[PDB]
RNA sequence: UCUUGGGGCCGAAACGAUCUCAACCUAUUCUCAAACUUUAAAUGGGUAAGAAGCCCGGCUCGCUGGUGUGGAGCCGGGCG
RNA sequence: ACAGAAACCUCCCGUGGAGCAGAAGGGCAAAAGCUCGCUUGAUCUUGAUUUUCAGUACGAAUACAGACCGUGAAAGCGGG
RNA sequence: GUCUACGGCCAUACCACCCUGAACGCGCCCGAUCUCGUCUGAUCUCGGAAGCUAAGCAGGGUCGGGCCUGGUUAGUACUUGGAUGGGAGACCGCCUGGGAAUACCGGGUGCUGUAGGCUU
């Protein structure tokens, strides 16, 4: 026999961590660095842009820290894209793009400064920042929080913060994670980053399978077929895409209705319920030694 | 005489032995009395007192 | 009817040779883990210089590689062909994980050379159900839930059924 | 004699408390200091960084400079028969809103109030404070029970 | 060998426990605190005397186990061996210390350990016997005695817990009837209306 | 209590039987700490109890900045 | 498997019971520990401050400020 | 009724085991052409959508351990100020004020901000 390790005293003892941190979603010692403002700028906000990828969706956001909790200053959400006429891939690298895009179009257009910084309005996947114009109010500053992600090159968080500059939002940031960065020649492709974001990577894919093992192809991409989507379609599907993003970047809440008022779990049992059962339990169980006897 | 008693006798104004004063009580007033304790006796006056 | 996504699978097969020394030995016994799986091995060192063994801290003293996958099923069918499908009930473990062992690799179909020799490895089996990997990731990383843990015996049940082998007592 | 050294006798001081180590709430690092401010000094051996001495610590000082991560804090100190006016620089961490001045701060709100209110209804109200004022008479009802007699209890060696 | 104890009766330093910066302390007079029946249950031995200090003091170890001796030597000759149970309730910890003198003087006065005391508040139980109720004549001489064996002014008590036990001896043996009680050799555990019902079924049942 | 030993002890003999004493584990139990501590006083140390305050309108900035934002500074005014 | 108290591999528990050059105390768990990658903020410079204090010196330390930099995707961090 | 993203406080939120989970989610899950990284596509990264609530996760349960909070312990221990009080001392009592902590007994078992969904 051994020592019970978690015994009384290992309880008493015992300090969780933070709630957050026991759940395994925020990051305290990154995020301290990244929320945090200078004492000396009072209440100047510090803005940085939330990007997850779930399962099956992109989440970007863009929010400050206050006391009482963060505060979500605009959102855009992956599967609000096929209101713009993309119906699959929602969590490829050509859809965090677009989600990002879409993120920065919604926001400046909240400022009413999407006519003035309207970045790169045609995609070349190279390096661009945007320039605060002198005379007009400057361009929104925000950083890039990529959570608990790995980031190397490709990771699809910098495919939504490419989407946010190019919208003309002014995140700092170096090329050297966008897909087209060459680790060896320390250079870095351009070409290859646009291929990427106009999803040819997929478009390859497809084709690859087509040619090679049919079956193959029908697992893979099933609702790609089903939604008619091929290979040649989808460079100009995205380039649809973000223009119809540019073109109407606001968001129409989902009207809410009234529901019939249900309850889908149980509530705690009170004081004399918990009771009373201990109390119909003991009774049982004489019960039942009386009978045996 | 202890330097807290000592001040507070000066606020009371009693300086000299024997020495008398009316203090209107109060939570502040009764509280400095129990200070000087030891240094005082003090009671309610009745009019013909006064 | 069983859950599908409580199917008992090999997460991994663990083939470990400790030569127990540096230099030649060692070099070899990890030629002969990569004819048998197909992919380089890792060596491993000392962590304690303990005279008696004659080894010293920061040595390599062994050689090992996991498989996964379809090939973890031709190795492991291999040397459970070697102990004619019979495991002892000791070789199972409280976390349904169990093991054994091979005094020569070349009952496992490998042709013997002069140039390596004859060398026995150690084989393990680390059996799981779908889901067991949400201990293993980054984001979220939580602990499977004691109805879905292996137990001793639902490993030997499944050593029964899927290789029809015999679980000695003792 | 003792050493001079810069953090004897805080084994205790700085420690934390029990079962509140580990990771600082970012709400520490969110307040917002302002020159004017009453701030309680307070040492938290978490952070090493910008530690006030420790005659400092549990002093309530003025914040005066404000910095990146720090703050500037005119606070007394009593070193023989005279009591300097220090300025320290001590990292937001180790230091807290003082409410000692909230209370005040609410009071005058609360007085102007009363004093711009009570002028338009042509009433004087009171305004300042009062000590705790002898209680004034009032009867005891017995409700027809007789008063509990109470006596001494015998003593009891209950060694 | 040692000083009269008078010079070490009085608590005038902190207490001195043998530790990682006090070494080289010499072991205790005495090793022994539980003798007699000790294996005897708690049914078998209700009535409880104690010696209670009157005074705030020191006790050496030897005057431990000399008043040991003692208290234990009466009981075996008037209710044998297996009659009682008793236990020594102080243990030394306190440590005091020499400064031998033969020559230096007062310099470098600090001590080298000599002893160890047990330090006894008023009030405090110095030892314990328990016996059966017909015996509780025999515990009084015994403890009796026993008090020459210390300096200062010890009472003697007979308790009105049962035998060794925290739980009154007037209703101890209603609370072994409803199983709020349950014998452990010398003791007793306590059954509260706690925890999981398993339990109350394995007592009930 | 077999997860390790000492004695025994019936043998063909084994982790077969058999106890028995130990270590070990689980609940209890006696007694303690200047260089231990979850708790935790009294006495004590700091600060505040306004006109150097409060509340309005405006102006300066090379600092900060999505924002005529923030901060500080300065001017005038009203409240005992 | 050899392999045994102790070699190496696997799974589980593990609030730190380890480690952080050293005395001790404090602090630390997606780190302040361990392992990699790049590096020289251990650089140049003026003042203010803290500790000992006489409110002197040194020593050590703290916030900034101005240059050159490193690192990181970045927020940032770093002038031993 | 409830979830997702980001949080504040950081166990009333933890730990063990059991039950139940509509919708949308979050997941598990299926692959390795590309990006990326491994002895190992296990993890990390990337492309997906056949299946499943088994697990995570959410709600509930336990005369559950812990934790939070009261009662008792107790006006007890300790304590500020006082006496030409007691006692050989050790110490103790009283006067004037303050005032604890175990064991033991009970109650509770996350609240909530921003944004966005589901639930006729
Ligand atoms: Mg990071
Ligand atoms: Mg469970
Ligand atoms: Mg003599
Ligand atoms: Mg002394
Ligand atoms: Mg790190
Ligand atoms: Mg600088
Ligand atoms: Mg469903
Ligand atoms: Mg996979
Ligand atoms: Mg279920
Ligand atoms: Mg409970
Ligand atoms: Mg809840």
């Amino acid at each position: 026999f051994v020592k019970v390790v978690k015994n009384k005293a290992y309880f008493k003892r015992y300090q969780v961590k933070f709630r957050r941190r026991r759940e395994g979603k925020t990051d305290y010692y990154a995020r301290k660095r990244l929320v945090i403002q200078d004492k000396n700028k009072y209440n100047t906000p510090k803005y940085r842009m939330i990007v997850r990828v779930t399962n099956r969706d992109i989440i970007c956001q863009i929010a400050y820290a206050r006391i009482e909790g963060d505060m979500i200053v605009c959102a855009a959400y992956a599967h609000e894209l096929p209101k713009y006429g993309v119906k699959v891939g929602l969590t490829n690298y050509a859809a965090a793009y677009c989600t990002g895009l879409l993120l920065a179009r919604r926001l400046l257009n909240r400022f009413g400064m999407d006519k003035i910084y309207e970045g790169q309005v045609e995609v070349t996947g190279d390096e661009y920042n945007v320039e605060s114009i002198d005379g007009q109010p400057g361009a929104f500053t925000c950083y890039l929080d990529a959570g608990l992600a790995r980031t190397t090159t490709g990771n699809k968080v910098f495919g939504a913060l490419k989407g946010a500059v190019d919208g003309g939002l002014s995140i700092p940031h170096s090329t050297k994670r966008f897909p087209g960065y060459d680790s060896e020649s320390k250079e870095f492709n351009a070409e290859v980053h646009r291929k990427h974001i106009m999803g040819q990577n997929v478009a390859d894919y497809m084709r690859y399978l087509m040619e090679e093992d049919e079956d193959a192809y029908k697992k893979q991409f099933s609702q790609y077929i089903k939604n008619n989507v091929t290979p040649d379609m989808m460079e100009e599907m995205y380039k649809k895409a973000h223009a119809a993003i540019r073109e109407n970047p606001v968001y129409e809440k989902k009207p809410k209705r009234e529901v019939k008022k249900k309850r889908w779990n149980r509530p705690k049992m009170s004081l004399a319920q918990k009771k009373d059962r201990v109390a119909q339990k003991k009774a049982s169980f004489l019960r039942a030694q009386e009978r045996a006897a | 005489v202890s330097p807290k008693v000592r001040k507070v006798l000066q606020l009371l104004r009693l300086r000299q032995i024997f020495n008398g004063t009316f203090v209107k009580l109060n939570k502040a007033s009764i509280n400095m009395l129990r200070i000087v304790e030891p240094y005082i006796a003090w009671g309610y006056p009745n009019l013909k007192s006064v | 009817k069983e859950n599908p996504m409580r199917e008992l699978r090999i997460r991994k097969l663990c083939l470990n040779i400790c030569v127990g020394e540096s230099g030649d030995r060692l070099t070899r016994a990890a030629k002969v883990l990569e004819q048998l799986t197909g992919q380089t091995p890792v060596f491993s060192k000392a962590r304690y210089t303990v005279r008696s063994f004659g080894i010293r801290r920061n040595e390599k003293i062994a050689v090992h590689c996991t498989v996964r996958g379809a090939k973890a099923e031709e190795i492991l069918e291999k040397g459970l062909k070697v102990r004619e499908y019979e495991l002892r009930k000791n070789n199972f473990s409280d976390t349904g994980n169990f093991g054994f062992g091979i005094q020569e690799h070349i009952d496992l179909g490998i042709k013997y050379d002069p140039s390596i020799g004859i060398y026995g490895l150690d084989f393990y089996v680390v059996l799981g159900r779908p889901g067991f990997s949400i201990a293993d990731k980054k984001r979220r990383t939580g602990c499977i839930g004691a109805k879905h843990r292996i137990s001793k015996e639902e490993a030997m049940r499944w050593f029964q059924q899927k290789y029809d082998g015999i679980i000695l007592p003792g | 004699t003792n050493t001079k050294g810069k953090r004897r006798g805080t084994r205790y001081m700085f420690s934390r408390p029990f079962r509140k180590h580990g990771v600082v709430p970012l709400a520490t690092y969110m307040r917002i200091y302002k020159k004017g401010d009453i701030v309680d000094i307070k040492g938290m051996g978490t952070v090493q960084k910008g530690m006030p001495h420790k005659c400092y610590h549990g002093k309530t000082g003025r914040v005066y400079n404000v910095t990146q991560h720090a703050v500037g804090i005119v606070v007394n100190k009593q070193v023989k028969g005279k009591i300097l006016a220090k300025r320290i620089n001590v990292r937001i961490e180790h230091i807290k809103h003082s409410k000692s001045r909230d209370s005040f701060l609410k009071r005058v709100k609360e007085n102007d109030q009363k004093k711009k209110e009570a002028k338009e209804k042509g009433t004087w109200v009171q305004l300042k404070r009062q000590p705790a004022p002898p209680r004034e008479a009032h009867f005891v009802r017995t409700n027809g029970k007789e008063p509990e007699l109470l006596e001494p209890i015998p003593y009891e060696f209950m060694a | 060998g040692r000083r009269p104890a008078r010079c070490y009766r009085y608590c005038k330093n902190k207490p001195y426990p043998k530790s990682r910066f006090c070494r080289g302390v010499p072991d205790a007079k005495i090793r022994i605190f539980d003798l007699g029946r000790k294996k005897a249950k708690v049914d078998e031995f209700p009535l409880c005397g104690h010696m209670v200090s009157d005074e705030y003091e020191q006790l050496s170890s030897e005057a431990l186990e000399a008043a040991r001796i003692c208290a234990n030597k009466y009981m075996v000759k008037s209710c044998g061996k297996d009659g009682f149970h008793i236990r020594v309730r102080l243990h030394p910890f306190h440590v005091i210390r020499i400064n031998k003198m033969l020559q230096t003087g007062m310099r470098g006065a600090f001590g080298k350990p000599q002893g160890t005391v047990a330090r006894v508040h008023i009030g405090q139980v110095i030892m314990s016997i328990r016996t059966k109720l017909q015996n509780k004549e025999h515990v009084v001489e015994a403890l009796r005695r026993a008090k020459f064996k210390f300096p200062g002014r010890q009472k003697i008590h007979i308790s009105k817990k049962w035998g060794f036990t925290k739980f009154n001896a007037d209703e101890f043996e209603d609370m072994v009837a409803e199983k709020r009680l349950i014998p452990d050799g010398c003791g007793v555990k306590y059954i509260p209306n706690r925890g999981p019902l398993d339990k109350w079924r394995a007592l009930h049942s």
